[PDB]
């Protein structure tokens, strides 16, 4: 989802 | 202050949102995603209330965002309702509901519910 | 879909919303208080996801009202988060929060939480 | 409050 | 009043609620999931203010469900905070917080909200 | 780790908590509110999830304090829900509704939703 | 997940 | 209320 933290 | 709110601020997730607060009550601008990106960026439009009170108190505000652009579409929507506090360290306190559009029998989980504070740092 | 959305809808308290949904995904209309008169009404604004899944799921939308007009100022102001699902009998089923300017101090109590669905009445 | 029904 | 929150109360979902409100404000009993068999019951625990107010006002009570039992475990806690409305129709109305244990990361969205009315059946 | 929501824990507000969480999910304890006081002091009840998972993920719980003792009644409870997360700054992490006992007409706005971070310092 | 309706 | 901070 856009609204959380980077997937990284 | 008043047009305090107007600015970039960013959030603890590393969200950033920069605001234009009117004279009039409105809230325009766009919020942007995780990595900066170049298209996680969303419009959002909201609202505050351009005549606060005057015992210290902070202005209530909320705003809303779809979670689509020309690139994505994550079928939900957040709304965050809080209220800013100016000063040396101005923030922005909020509480949010995030709903995702779902079928009938999936509607009693269609909602998350978090909280965020937003600073100019 | 923007049509569906635009009109006017009631709510179980008996409060108005009046809404134009715009092909770009904006929301924007009035809200007005549960009977009480003509200057119970207030701006909103707000956003759907313009484009929906086909499948008989709802609409993501919300918006916003500040309880600030040219007559009253509640220095507070409400957001409210739901999905929109057409039919005959098409519903806005919400969750709001309602947060008040508090001092420091009251700030632990300055959120409401509530849940309304509205019906819609006219395009 | 606006949000909430007519008074008594 | 103790005796009627005791008793067995269903929500709009289907799911049971069987609970004893004892003399100091103790809440007890168990949750079953809408319909599916026995082993879909899982303890719950809350409390209640056992002198409300006289007048026609709600009891306010609230209880956690953490679900696991001996046969599932979806590693989440709900827990409903509402008010008890008496009558020959007794409802308690809620609005409830489901947390689920998720990683670091995650956590921004690990919790839900939502609303049950509950209806009593049985004593 | 598991027992170790066992203890005194602390909010951003002042309020004390403290706990024993039994090997089978049951949680157990007093609340006590401002200034520490005398009676201050609630009574609070719980569950807690006895066999969490195994991705360092937080130990889901929840509790209830029904605002009534032999001193005070405030006819209204409050429900926290959030998880635990232990190591060298252990934290429970949680959003709470605070739920008063009103007539009809105030049964609109009788719920309050917040937020608390609750830890051993 | 055990608080919602019957599956499909 | 007792959930919030002292009065002090």
């Amino acid at each position: 989802h856009p609204q959380g933290p980077p997937c990284k | 202050a008043e047009a305090g709110i107007t600015g970039t601020w960013y959030n603890q997730l590393g969200s950033t949102f920069i605001v234009t607060a009117g004279a009039d009550g409105a809230l325009t601008g766009t919020y942007e995603s995780a990595v900066g990106n170049a298209e996680s960026r969303y419009v959002l439009t909201g609202r505050y209330d351009s005549a606060p009170a005057t015992d210290g108190s902070g202005t209530a505000l909320g705003w809303t965002v779809a979670w689509k652009n020309n690139y994505r579409n994550a079928h939900s929507a957040t709304t965050w309702s809080g209220q800013y506090v100016g000063g040396a360290e101005a923030r922005i306190n909020t509480q949010w509901l995030l709903t995702s559009g779902t079928t009938e029998a999936n509607a009693w989980k269609s909602t998350l519910v978090g909280h965020d504070t937003f600073t100019k740092v």
